[PDB]
RNA sequence: AUCCGACUGUUUAAUUAAAACAUAGCAUUGUGAAAAGCCACAACUGGUAUUAACACAAUGUGAUUUCUGCCCAGUGCUUUG
RNA sequence: AGAGGUGAAAUUCUUAGAUUUUCUGGAGACGAACAACUGCGAAAGCAUUUGUCUAAAAUACUUCCAUUAAUCAAGAACGAAAGUUAAGGGAGUGAAGACGAUCAGAUACCGUCGUAAUCUUAACCAUAAACUAUGCCGACUAGGUGUUGGAUGAAAGUGCUUCCUUCAGUACCUUAUGAGAAAUCAAAGUCUUUGGGUUCU
């Protein structure tokens, strides 16, 4: 997985990625146009 | 155009004063095709004054002299004053305006209030206690 | 930039003028053929320059452009309003004002909004301050008033309707009718709004400018 | 309102006057020709409200659907169970009829 | 007695996921369980088969209804419309 | 203390009243005890008017007025000078 | 009495059974369809799908209670021509 | 080619077209003018049209019953705004927060943005200058001017208005060998000439 290993339980990289992604690498939030709480 | 012998061209003013500039626009009398725009604020360069009677009485003069270059002759007027939730009356400015519009030598067709009032009244700014000073 | 050329607006042969001014726009481009910019226009005209008399001098009238010959639009009826100041003018203290509006369709399928508006009056014997109505009365006058319009409206036509707005023979039905309930003043058409028009049909249209 | 005058109307039959309630009732009054009104509720069962109303038709009798239920016009009476259909064979001092 | 002060219907979840859930549970089952009139024959004898499916003791009707209850408000709504047309 | 028989408005066999809005400084006062002002003015003063007059088509034209009815808080009121601090008997007098 | 994990559950067959994994609850992201989202295949063709936003797919946190402050300069993602 | 906004200005928007005018669609809240020392409700409250339910007075009565009543510890119903829980909705206003100004300082008054909230459905909370700062029932004591809803009796009428009398709401003015410390009061009067009934402090 992309968000495996380290010492610390972390992800290390955004988590957002983008459209164009290879198969094995799309893993995150999926071409996102925002993040966070919703207020609208 | 090409006007018959003693039958004038006639098209529609819209002035607009709002205690913090004012508007002198003429289109034709179905509202498009606009014609000439001074609004006052370009006749000063102050931020204030725009107001003032002398600024709108030179966009006047500036009006006069584009409309008769076009070839229009009569004018029809529609009177705002920034009515909606804001105040309902016409600033300082328009008393000036018209007098120079009447004074150009332009001939005046017909007046009216159009300040766009409602019965509706969605909430007023600066709420309960106002606008203290 | 000013290549513009001029043309001239006429109005059907219910008034009197029937040439009450000129418009602009620009000359024809490609696929841009001026007269897709001329039509659906509205015009605004007062009715007391299209009948040439001050009495009238209230009740703008909404003309529509549809049909264009070579230099002419030809400008239909399209609604009424009132004057803003003069509705001003009829509203005092002491007395009650009525109100009601209705749909209607004519036997050409037009259909349409009225808006009827009405006052109290004094009957002078009286020596008392105000003159207002106990609201069960009211319900019946206003009762009468749609009843009256939905009747007129639906009964004749649409240029018969329109020379029936002039003269505001509504209105003189209207008060002869309420009288028993309670004397009424000025009662007015306030407002008309035209809500859907059958079909566009060149020759009614050319009929109306003979 | 007609449900207030036919329920003040049915107080009366059930004070004075003879009646039954229930089909097989209503179906054996019919047959002998001892009924004067038959009365059936809305909610009553399609294929029952048919033989009432073709035995009422030959016997000659009125109708008159009512206008509740089975609770309704069982609580009209001043009964605790439903009754969906009834007969009179004897108006009282009562113009239900009428 | 009275065997329960508040729990009542939720008092066999013992003291587990908290109560506010719990709550929402007691809101929910005490629709669930209730017994419906049924308007084809009078009686009040409707229960829920399934969770879409409910059924009449007494004359064996389907009808098909809520999730948790026999109707509810927006079919009860769009319904009144078309009738009202 | 209690200088006022009806409290500085009136209101009797109610409990309620609906507020509006100042005119000036947009407070909300409650409409039984804001001071109404109706006032009909005129476009342009006598001077420009008779310039209209002489530059205008059907030679018989009259101006049309404007229809306002305004509405103030106390003390946005009372700083303008509509309405004047008066002595304890002249409080009463009325119209 | 103090620390950790809310609880029932799972794990390094043969040195580690735990505070590790799972879980209900909470939040965010993509997509109106056989010219769509995510994924398989050399090519032809397939999976979800006997499906259709109260659905399918991709992430983070980890019962209940009470809370969730400031920063868009950097690196990512995304919108207009 | 500027627009906003202010005491004066800044922050802000704008040739990728702002502001301004004209037309066509959708959205959420609100219901001006009429509108008052006017109406209804136990209080909190209640204002666009039409329909269907549902109660409440007041008046008229040669209808029925015949003491069935007044006030009420415990107990019960309802209870503005804010606030809490869940699902919706989400234009305007806008606790928090961020900026721009004034000031010695300004975490404020002024200005530009703006989150919760404000609206709907289902549940909680039980408080306000929730004020007429005046508990409820009954009797008596003074003149005038009005106004909202009935009824009786008389005149100007194109079975309708004006006047008179009377009942029930509701204000105001004058004056009290009446009262108060006074302000003032038609009850806050009929109290050392002190006791009609009753609950709370
Ligand atoms: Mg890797
Ligand atoms: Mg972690
Ligand atoms: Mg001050
Ligand atoms: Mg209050
Ligand atoms: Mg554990
Ligand atoms: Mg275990
Ligand atoms: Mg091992
Ligand atoms: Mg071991
Ligand atoms: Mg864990
Ligand atoms: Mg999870
Ligand atoms: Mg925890
Ligand atoms: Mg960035
Ligand atoms: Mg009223
Ligand atoms: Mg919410
Ligand atoms: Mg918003
Ligand atoms: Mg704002
Ligand atoms: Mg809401
Ligand atoms: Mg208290
Ligand atoms: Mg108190
Ligand atoms: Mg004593
Ligand atoms: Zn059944």
């Amino acid at each position: 997985h992309p968000h495996g290993g380290g010492n610390h339980q972390h992800i290390g990289h955004p988590s957002t990625v983008s459209r164009s992604a290879p198969a094995g690498q799309k893993v995150g939030l999926i071409a996102a146009r925002r993040t966070g709480l919703l207020r609208g | 155009p090409q006007p018959k012998e003693g039958e004038l061209v006639f098209g529609v003013a819209h002035i607009f004063a709002s205690f913090n500039d004012t508007f002198i626009h003429v289109t034709d009398l179905s509202g498009r095709e606009t014609l000439v725009r001074i609004t006052g604020g370009m006749k000063v360069k102050a931020d204030r004054d725009e107001s003032s009677p002398y600024a709108a009485m030179m966009a006047a003069q500036d009006v006069a002299a584009r409309l008769k270059e076009l070839g229009v002759t009569a004018i029809h007027i529609k009177l705002r004053a920034s009515g909606g939730t804001k105040s309902k009356t016409p600033g300082p400015g328009a008393q000036s305006a018209l007098r120079a519009l009447a004074r150009s030598g332009l001939k005046i067709g017909r007046i009216e209030d159009v300040t766009p009032i409602p019965t509706d009244s969605t909430r007023k700014k600066s709420g309960r206690r106002g606008r203290r000073l | 930039f000013t290549k513009k050329e001029w043309y001239d607006l006429k109005a059907p042969k219910m008034f009197l003028v029937r040439n009450f001014g000129k418009t602009l726009v620009t000359k024809t481009i490609g696929k841009k053929l001026a007269t897709d910019s001329l039509k659906g226009r509205i015009y605004e005209v007062n009715l007391a320059d299209l009948n040439n008399d001050e009495d009238q001098a209230h009740k703008k009238i909404k003309l529509s452009c549809d049909h264009i010959i070579n230099r002419d639009c030809y400008t239909d009826f399209c609604g009424l309003s009132i004057t803003r100041d003069k509705l001003c003018s009829l509203i005092r203290k002491g007395y009650t004002l009525i109100e009601g509006h209705t749909d209607v369709k004519t036997l050409d399928n037009y259909h349409l909004r009225m808006f009827c508006i009405a006052f109290t009056k004094k009957r002078q014997n009286q020596t008392k301050s105000t003159c207002y109505a106990q609201t069960s009365q009211i319900k019946k006058i206003r009762k009468k008033m749609v009843d009256i319009m939905t009747a007129e409206a639906s009964k004749v036509l649409l240029k018969d309707l329109v020379k029936k707005f002039i003269p505001e023979s509504i209105g003189k039905e209207i008060e002869k009718q309420c009288k028993k309930i309670y004397p009424l003043q000025n009662v007015l058409i306030r407002k008309v709004k035209i809500l859907k028009r059958p079909k566009l049909d060149i020759s009614k249209l050319m009929e109306l400018h003979t | 309102s007609a449900g207030d005058n036919i329920n003040a109307k049915l107080q009366l039959v059930m004070k004075s006057g003879k009646y039954q309630f229930g089909r097989k009732s209503c179906l054996k009054a019919l047959r002998t020709g001892k009924g004067k009104l038959v009365i059936v509720s809305s909610n009553c069962p399609s294929i029952q409200r048919s033989v009432i109303e073709y035995y009422a038709m030959l016997s000659k009798c009125g109708v008159h659907d009512y206008h509740g239920d089975n609770n309704d016009l069982g609580t009209a009476c001043g009964k605790l169970f439903r009754i969906s259909c009834l007969v009179i064979t004897d108006v009282g001092d009562s113009d239900i009829i009428k | 007695s009275r065997r329960t002060k508040k729990v009542g219907l939720t008092g066999k979840y013992g003291t587990r996921y908290g109560s506010s859930l719990r709550k929402q549970i007691k809101k929910i089952e005490l629709m669930q369980h209730a017994k419906y009139l049924c308007t084809f024959c009078g009686k009040t004898a409707t229960k829920r088969t399934c969770v879409g499916i409910w059924k009449c003791k007494k004359c064996k009707r389907k009808v098909c209804g809520g999730a948790w209850s026999l109707t509810t408000p927006a079919a009860v709504a769009a319904k009144s419309t078309i009738i009202r047309l | 203390p209690k200088k006022r028989r009806n409290g500085g408005r009136s209101k009797h066999n109610r409990g309620h009243v609906n507020p509006l809005r100042c005119s000036n400084c947009g407070r909300c006062v409650p409409k039984d005890k804001a001071i109404k002002r109706f006032n009909i003015r005129n476009i342009v003063d006598t001077s420009a008017q008779r310039d209209i007059k002489e530059a205008s088509v059907y030679s018989t034209f009259q101006l049309p007025k404007l229809y306002i009815k305004q509405c103030y808080c106390v003390s946005c009121a009372i700083h303008s000078r509509f309405v004047r601090v008066r002595s304890r008997e002249q409080r009463r007098v009325r119209k």
